[PDB]
């Protein structure tokens, strides 16, 4: 059992190549803001309730918004049916992922509100946890939501030696090291690191040139977010010309 | 393209003034939200693809009535007439017996009443409320007596089951499910 | 609370219409909105299914693992709904209507799912899962987990079970749920509807039109002379729905 | 086995006939209202606390009272010890009892004010989701709790083909068919109905049919309840001269 | 038989007047409880086989002071005497200076006091509280140095253990357990 | 908070009738209510009593079904006592108490509660529901408890174990329950006396008079001399109280 | 097996020895008054909040404060790795201590706040209860919280027919009886009692006999944990020497 | 030796007058905190090994402006300078316009902001706080706008990121992280 | 809220010093504070250690008992790492992070850990137990579990298995955690200037200086270039650190 052979990974993908990806914004009525989201086998869906007022008390804060995000796996969406509801592992994804957002979502704009955010696995594969965050990013946009520029996310790998962009299931759990990334991108550039997780074992220099191979990907990822929103900018439009039509 | 995404760079803060769905930063204006980007007078701003409404000044509001007090009315803002989003500055504004519709009413509960809908519109700020037009006032009045929804008859709002009546600031699309 | 005051005002407009004989967006009294069925939306499931109810959104995903066969039952397969609403009493009594739908018309036969007498026996998960919540995800939920599991794939090959088969499937549950408004009925209430309050009528009807499953929700008082014009209704719209399956 | 053998059930009792029943009302020293009721062999006791303060203040409503129903089985009730708490089946039918009694009682009459119901089912067998309606409803009647009418409540079940009357457990168990009623009685006379469930299969016209079975045992437990209530009018009446004598 | 059960028809609503126990519904009267069936002067109440007391103008009742303020002192009532079940209409209630002990009382301190059990008398539709005839008053209060139970001696109220004597409107039932 | 007024008045009456030396009722310092014990009230239970003790009432259910062993005591019956008092710190607490009782006492012989040794073995489970609060639910549960199990039937039958036989008892545990006041101290407190403080002091019997559990609980200092009073007079009340089995 | 062989415990120790102890206050920075205990190999820290404010309004009192004690016993602190959470013996522990405090904190002195108390047996063995209470009782006064007195408590068994003060885990496991005590010290004696529990099977006699057996032992764990404060005065006063030196 | 532990006798109730550290029980006096018995004309009290402070008029106190009611400052206390540990009588206290500045200051915006911390002097009990001193006054404040940490500069603060302009009673420790 | 008064000041002058190139006790921005591990605290633990770090503390236990390996990986053994912090989504960070570094750099062999093919494996919990916090318990924590593991003895007898034997450890994971401060990072941050904010960046490395597992935390933006110092400036850390554990 060989990862790479002949260059090759077991899906035929490069070392920098990266999964398939299929981006839909506004696919929900009852939400502010939402995105579905298809990276490889993950199948995702994001969804954003704009700033609303925060109903515990306790919870309000006088000089900004708070947010929420939870990340959920749905039972259906592994190989064994997964038992329903919060895991350690949950609990921490969406953590991080809480984190990511707090840096780059303009909360000072909505004292004492929230901006929930809620995404689905539907289908799980390795990165669902990019899946969401760049699902959420571009559910966060069409919610319009502001923030300091977009959040795109993906994950290095390490495979037989050799450091792989969006890893797949195979090499997630066979391989030597995975280690998601999310960056802030401003002016079509990667600006700084939004989130950062690993676990394996990887030489320093891999580690330099990991962010290498992530921002590669992210910039790829993030024309693909820009895409999403962009088409949804147009249905919106020939919408206000269609009450007018 | 007039397209900009969240994080694109518009231009200097020398050359704008920071508008609506822009932020500034190291002296450089970028948008904040993804939309057209319209620069005019030198005032650049983002048509949002789903803006979030500010309730201003001018604008018809819609909200229940939270605790009358002998001469302010305190109302529970919840919606700005135009759009489903929920605005950004929601909350409690002030409805004064002086601003209920040009008359001169004494009382402000037998105006309004407790845990009616209203629909309001802004005088200034701090979300301050005016009834004196025709196309505002209650919307939904709830009898006190039996605390079923009353229906209209003329000037009065005529409960359907206890037969008690209240007179109160009426809406003229009271009973409509519409404001 | 603060949202409230939105619905409110919807509430009286949907009784204005209600007085006028009408429905907001122009349906009859006994007309579902548009219904789509999508199967095999999550291959790493065994089964699954999203349906479209106007825009309200479900998916019910199915699974499938030998193991527990019930004390009273050992020789009878296994069969556990669930559902997830991202409150709990509800998330429950909607699982516990979609199941005893599927339960009461024996869509699947239970018989069949043996393994080992008493020992290994299939466990069949459904697990309904709302995307979009415009209003009655009761019935949409109902169709999705019967089209679910009419599109399951036991996976005996994964196990040692040998090769793989559909999941038999006898039955054909369906429901017709009804907001009931005083003496009058709204077949496939809208979340817009909804806003009048939880008042519905729930009635589940099998192949033959045989009420399987029937069940009453909220605080109101049923009028028996309209319980009996939507029992009929009911188990006529369930048959309409049923030719849905068929093309 | 057989359920049905020379128009007699496995205990005596034709299609038609209610299971012996007994209610007393005022049976709690420390409680606003309450009843101890049985229906053949479940023995359920009911108690009611009367328009009382909701604490947790969230949980308030400023035009009505709010209801609370808590429909428990004790673990020695059935057959096999039941871990005691809530179930998710018990979390059902406290949600469908509250219903019946919330379009029954004049809430209104009581803002802010809460009225929880308690019932608990000390021995269990077919049908105690009935016993304890009924049970409820003497208690909020002895606690005085002003109503539209009564509540009453039966379950028609479906043995051999044969329609029943207030179904037992194995009826229940091996039946076709078992649907709880439970209705309003105002003036001597079934008027609508409060609770409705149904599980099994029956044709259109056996649910019809089972409706009629149904309000024909309703009048007549309705009529035990009346019965209840008198001795306790009595209990209440003869004690004021109590301490005149 | 007098005896009705709610829900029972008592009558049309032209003939009868509403009154306690009974509601409308159709045209119709009919019994909200159970009990004695009174039809007098075109009026017809049910005597409830278990009353829910209300506080009303004139009665006597239990209450706690929850917090003063110089004049206005704020009283939480919670049971009526005479009936062992807690009104429906509990809340909070206040008593003025004016209404303490008919007599020339600065302040308030002098009289009530601060989680004090005291027992006054109703007299204003907002439970407005009066102390005035020599049964009302003070029924059990605590020192604010050790916040021991203080015991009756005499015209005033000494403690035990720290000693220091406080005085105010004491109710002849003070220290009885009843009142 | 509300509640709490009626409850400091009725303490300013409790404590008026102690200084005079007289408790509300009349009764005497060391004497019980009225004592009711009625076996056989839940039937389908292979064990079962309720207890009236005043005013107080309380329901005791005993449920027996095969089970395995703590890994500790190989060869063991075993016995759990759980209590429902319809809060969750008195609730367990009590069920404790009662437990220790009929553990320590070694009422059950856990010895004759085996079926395959190491591995099958008798679980009895004991519950404790309270259906009216009137003051010392502890000595009626624990009255009530240890008349259940001396009414239980083990169904060796319903399991395949053949012929049915009484669960033998061969110890008569009996709590004593006294609300202490100072110095003074009130043997079966009534709630009304409770108005006082939950500040009480627990002492259990078995056959032969000895102590064979005790518990003082509540934020309160226990004279070491009202102890030993008091820990004779609850031994003698045991006996008073266990002659209640014999009629 | 026997329990007593010649007038010694299987430990060496004679009837009436405690086993040995340690103790010392202001063991932790960050908590106002904190201590560390060891009774035999029982090895405990306490940990002590001083007079702060209670959150949830709804516990807050207007006339004292409220006494909070939690024992908790770690994973890592019993033979067979218990699972970390509330335990109904730990809920139950915890309860019956916060009540051996509630009688001697003097919680008038400070209205609307809470007092916390945190004991910890980071290595248990038998009456740990006991060595908890006793670390408690110093934190406190290291803490400086208003007390009518100290807490002292033992625990006194039954072995092979004798007495025993402070058992062991083997006494306690195959002993007749177990009994915890917990006295209020003032005035250097032993005044009343704060805490008892007893399991097992003892005489009229016995029992009597069995206060004298730990009062005895109490008297000498008293003036450890004097010794132990006394050593902290020392502390405090040459600390602040300290500043001006 | 001086030394106490809490529940030594100092002596009888009549010997020495109750102080600090010591409380009275049965006419006699005991020690309920560790530490050094001082016994100063007749007056015994103990220096506890571990005091709980206690916010007295003359301390120098931290807080936090929790609420800006016209010509009223509530200020949320919650330390004394001097000690680390939490004082016993914590809560909120009062900042009127007439104490804000010893000079002439109107309206309190002007110079108590809204969650801003304070570092005021008590000058009267209930935590009468006074901010007259230039000791005194405002040691951090946001940005009502961006809410950003305002940096002072010259006697008015301002902020580095949006640029506006507060002004308001500034203490000379603004910003040292010290008080 | 009113904790926060105090905090808020502290923050000011963290603040302060960081402007004048300074940490409050004069460490340099890549020195820990003095470390102490102490193995063996917890004699009935089968492994254990203190570690101070400057004022914080934290002993962590090691309990070894057999069972079932997870159905995934038969013939390997269990490791399972849990903190308490006496919220939870710390709590158990902070136990995820401690547990990664020890699995991802291999220190202790699973495959050794098996007993019996696929039925009986060893399982080793390691229980974090926070005594003292003034910062950073996260890299104190990994310093201790590490340290008991290696003072850790299979309780072999006690299981009737073998013999008893060190638990074989073949690495030294050792995380560095810093708190980052706009572009500045301060190795090892104290309560104190922790106060600042939650904001920061984890590097656990192993014996050959391989990065192990990496981690950061808090709603800020990492920059590249301080990260890619803090990345070397960390390794060397690590490499300090794990030197303590020689002598
Ligand atoms: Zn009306
Ligand atoms: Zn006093
Ligand atoms: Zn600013």
């Amino acid at each position: 059992e060989k990862l790479i052979v002949d260059g090759l990974r077991l899906d035929g993908r490069k070392f920098d190549e990266l999964r398939p990806i299929k981006i839909e914004a506004s696919v929900l009525k009852r939400a502010d803001g939402s995105c579905y989201l298809e990276m490889g086998k993950n199948k995702v869906i994001a969804a954003v309730f704009g700033p609303r007022e925060v109903h515990p008390r306790h919870l309000q804060d006088p000089s900004k918004a708070i947010i929420r995000y939870r990340y959920n796996m749905a039972p259906f969406s592994v190989e064994e049916r997964k038992r329903p509801g919060p895991d350690r592992r949950s609990i921490e994804i969406s953590k991080v992922s809480k984190e990511a957002f707090e840096a780059v979502i303009m909360k000072e704009l909505f004292p004492r509100s929230a901006i929930d955010i809620f995404v689905e696995v539907l289908q799980a594969d390795a990165g669902s946890r990019t899946a969401c965050l760049n699902a959420a990013s571009v559910a966060l946009v069409d919610a319009g939501v502001p923030m300091k520029g977009m959040i795109t996310s993906v994950a290095v790998g390490k495979a037989d030696g050799q450091l792989v962009l969006d890893p797949m299931k195979e090499e997630d759990n066979f391989g030597e090291a995975d280690m998601p990334f999310a960056f802030l991108i401003r002016n079509g550039k990667i600006e700084s690191i939004a989130l950062l997780q690993m676990d394996g074992r990887m030489t320093r220099d891999e580690v330099k040139q990991a962010i290498e191979l992530a921002k590669k990907g992210a910039l790829q990822i993030y024309e693909m977010q820009r895409e999403a929103i962009l088409r949804r900018y147009i249905e919106v439009g020939e919408e206000m010309d269609e009450i007018t039509e | 393209m007039r397209f900009v995404m969240p994080g694109d760079r518009i231009g200097s803060a020398e050359e704008y003034v920071k508008g609506e769905g822009v932020y500034e930063e190291g002296g450089e204006l970028f948008a904040a939200v993804a939309g057209k980007l319209i620069i005019k007078d030198r005032v650049a701003k983002v048509e949002s693809i789903s803006p979030i409404p500010e309730i201003v000044k001018g604008d018809v509001v819609l909200g229940r009535v939270v605790d009358l007090r002998n001469s302010i009315a305190l109302i529970e803002v919840s919606s700005k007439k135009g759009e489903n989003r929920g605005p950004s500055n929601r909350g409690i504004g002030i409805l004064h017996v002086s601003n209920v519709d040009e008359g001169y009413v004494k009382e402000i509960s037998e105006a309004v009443g407790y845990l009616d809908i209203l629909k309001a519109r802004v005088i200034g700020d701090n979300l301050r409320l005016s009834t004196k037009e025709e196309e505002m006032g209650v919307l939904r009045a709830l009898c006190s007596n039996c605390k079923t929804e009353m229906v209209r008859e003329g000037d009065i709002l005529k409960c359907p089951e206890c037969g008690r009546v209240e007179k109160r600031k009426i809406s003229t699309d009271y009973g409509k499910g519409e404001w | 609370m603060p949202e409230d005051i939105l619905v409110d005002i919807k509430r009286d407009y949907v009784l204005s219409k209600l007085r006028d004989n009408e429905r907001i967006d122009g349906r009859g009294f006994d007309e579902f909105r548009k219904v789509e069925i999508i199967p095999n939306v999550i291959e790493k499931a065994e089964g699954s299914a999203l349906v479209k109810l106007g825009d309200t959104q479900v998916v019910v995903g199915v699974k499938m693992q030998p193991g527990e066969p019930y004390p009273d039952t050992p020789d009878r397969g296994v069969i556990i709904v669930n559902a997830e609403l991202v409150p709990d009493e509800n998330s429950i009594e909607l699982a516990r209507v979609v199941d005893r739908g599927i339960r009461e018309s024996e869509a699947v036969d239970l018989s069949k799912l043996v393994i080992e007498e008493g020992e290994k026996v299939w466990i069949v998960f459904v697990d309904i899962h709302a995307l979009d919540d415009d209003g009655n995800l009761l019935d949409a939920s109902a169709l999705a987990a019967i089209a679910a599991l009419m599109n399951t794939k036991v996976p005996a090959e994964r196990f040692d079970l040998g090769e793989d088969y559909l999941l038999p499937v006898r039955d054909l549950p369906v429901s017709v749920t009804s907001l009931i408004v005083g003496n009058k009925y709204l077949v496939d209430p809208s979340r817009e509807e909804m806003s009048v309050g939880d008042t519905t009528l729930t009635i589940t009807t099998d192949k033959d039109d045989n009420v399987v499953a029937m069940q009453k929700s909220g605080g109101y008082l049923l009028d028996e002379k309209l319980f009996d014009e939507l029992l009929d209704v009911s188990i006529n719209c369930a048959r309409k729905l049923r030719e849905k399956f068929k093309e």
